[PDB]
């Protein structure tokens, strides 16, 4: 019915905090995914 | 209250699953005691008569 795009930056380290169920700085200030989260997660290297 | 939800649900499933089946065990149980017990109404009753 709907696609969301949810876009931002952050560090390798937290990357692993980006999925459902996940603790960490992003996870419970910045960005929490539910636990029936029904997507996909993508990240790539932006050093450039 | 120790452990966080996206793992201690796991553990909760776990529990309810065993606890479920121990109570699916005491209904079947309870039900062929039944059955055993009825068998034996039914006798009493038609003694009585």
């Amino acid at each position: 019915t709907n696609v969301y795009a949810d876009s931002f930056v952050i560090r390798g380290d937290e990357v692993r905090q980006i999925a459902p169920g996940q603790t960490g700085k992003i996870a419970d200030y910045n960005y929490k995914l539910p636990d029936d989260f029904t997507g996909c997660v993508i990240a790539w290297n932006s050093n450039n | 209250s120790r452990l966080d939800p996206p793992e201690a649900e796991v553990q909760i499933d776990r529990l309810i699953t065993g606890r479920l089946q121990s109570l699916q065990t005491y209904v079947t149980q309870q039900l062929i005691r039944a059955a055993e017990i009825r068998a034996s109404a039914n006798l009493a009753a038609t003694k009585m008569s």
